[PDB]
């Protein structure tokens, strides 16, 4: 997260860490949507060009974390995965269209003050809040800047970061990149000349872009951090998987269990 | 230099 | 709140989703959630 700030404990209890077993590595962010299912980005799991195709036996999820590197004994929970389901029409070759995957936990995870699921959006919530200028919040343990100056450590956070970002008009998103933007994605970030700056970065992918509905006071996950061209580059915006649009697929997989 | 603090195999859910 | 999935396959949690134990449940707001609400109303 660039230009974000340290998270308060429990500020995003659905935040999950996708952790590679070997070598040990923080791969991406992710979100808890129930005590058995976790949502993340498909490119965090499958990417043929780099021979990437992680299976359920290759990774773990760490739930309830705050520190990026410490083992938060008695607070976090480390779970194995039973199965992983990548969207069948995820377009890795061209634009990462439908960048979403569901991870099914081996055992359901007990909730706590630091472990609690986020809501998936309904039509009403999407039509009233997913509009240009409305702010969503992104969290993650990703890099603090696109790159470092002197030492690598200056850009690795010690704890989970949070940043608030405004949704950007579709024509503007389209004009900012050569990539073909589909209806399955939306973009956010401050304009080429706002006071504020902020964006997701390397390591935040798969994490959630959330909004708090004024209608029922609940937090909804409207997007999944998907991709960007650099981090916090003026004139560029971060792109997100439009979760509501892929809700039917989520429902299909869950009740089918893939 | 282990970015990550180790955790016991016994502690995994 | 209206549920959309089936507990049997979705697991537990839908009915209570989005409500944070250390915030909403305690009637406490975090340091920056107001910025989000301000942006939904200003206009
Ligand atoms: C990923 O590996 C699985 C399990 O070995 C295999 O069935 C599938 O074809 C692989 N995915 C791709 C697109 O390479």
């Amino acid at each position: 997260i660039v230009e974000g700030w340290d998270a308060e404990k429990g500020i995003a209890p659905w935040q999950v860490m996708l952790f590679r077993k070997s070598p040990q590595e923080l791969l991406c962010g992710a979100s808890l949507i129930s005590d058995r299912w976790v949502l993340t980005a498909a490119h965090c799991i499958l990417y043929p060009p780099w021979d990437k195709n992680f299976t359920e036996n290759d990774l773990l999820v760490r739930i309830g974390k705050h520190s990026r590197t410490r083992y938060e004994r008695n607070v976090e929970k480390i779970s194995m995965l039973e199965k992983i389901y990548v969207h069948p029409r995820y377009n890795w070759r061209e634009n990462l269209d439908r960048d979403i995957a569901l991870l099914k936990l081996k055992k359901p995870v007990p909730f706590s003050d630091y472990i609690h699921p986020v809501c998936l959006p309904d039509k009403q919530t999407v039509t009233s809040l997913l509009r240009a200028g409305y702010k969503g919040r992104v969290t993650g343990w990703g890099n603090l800047r696109e790159t470092w100056t002197t030492n690598i450590n200056e850009i690795q956070p010690s704890v989970l970061q949070v940043v608030n970002l405004p949704i950007v008009e579709r024509p503007v998103c389209k004009a900012s990149t050569r990539i073909r933007i589909t209806d399955n994605m939306f973009c956010a970030g401050f304009k080429v000349n706002d006071t504020k700056r902020g964006d997701a970065c390397e390591g935040d992918a798969g994490g959630p872009f959330v909004m708090k509905s004024p209608f029922n006071n609940r937090w909804y996950q409207m997007g999944i951090v998907s991709w960007g061209e650099g981090c916090d580059r003026k004139g560029k915006y971060g792109f997100y998987t439009h979760v509501f649009r892929l809700k039917r697929w989520i429902q299909k997989v869950i009740d089918q269990f893939g | 230099q282990n970015t990550f603090e180790e955790f016991p195999l016994s502690d995994i859910e | 709140f209206h549920t959309f999935f089936n507990e049997k396959t979705f697991g537990l949690g839908e009915a209570d989703c989005g409500l944070r134990p250390l915030f909403e449940k305690k009637s406490l707001k975090d340091t920056t959630e107001k910025e989000l609400l301000d942006s939904y109303i200003d206009g």
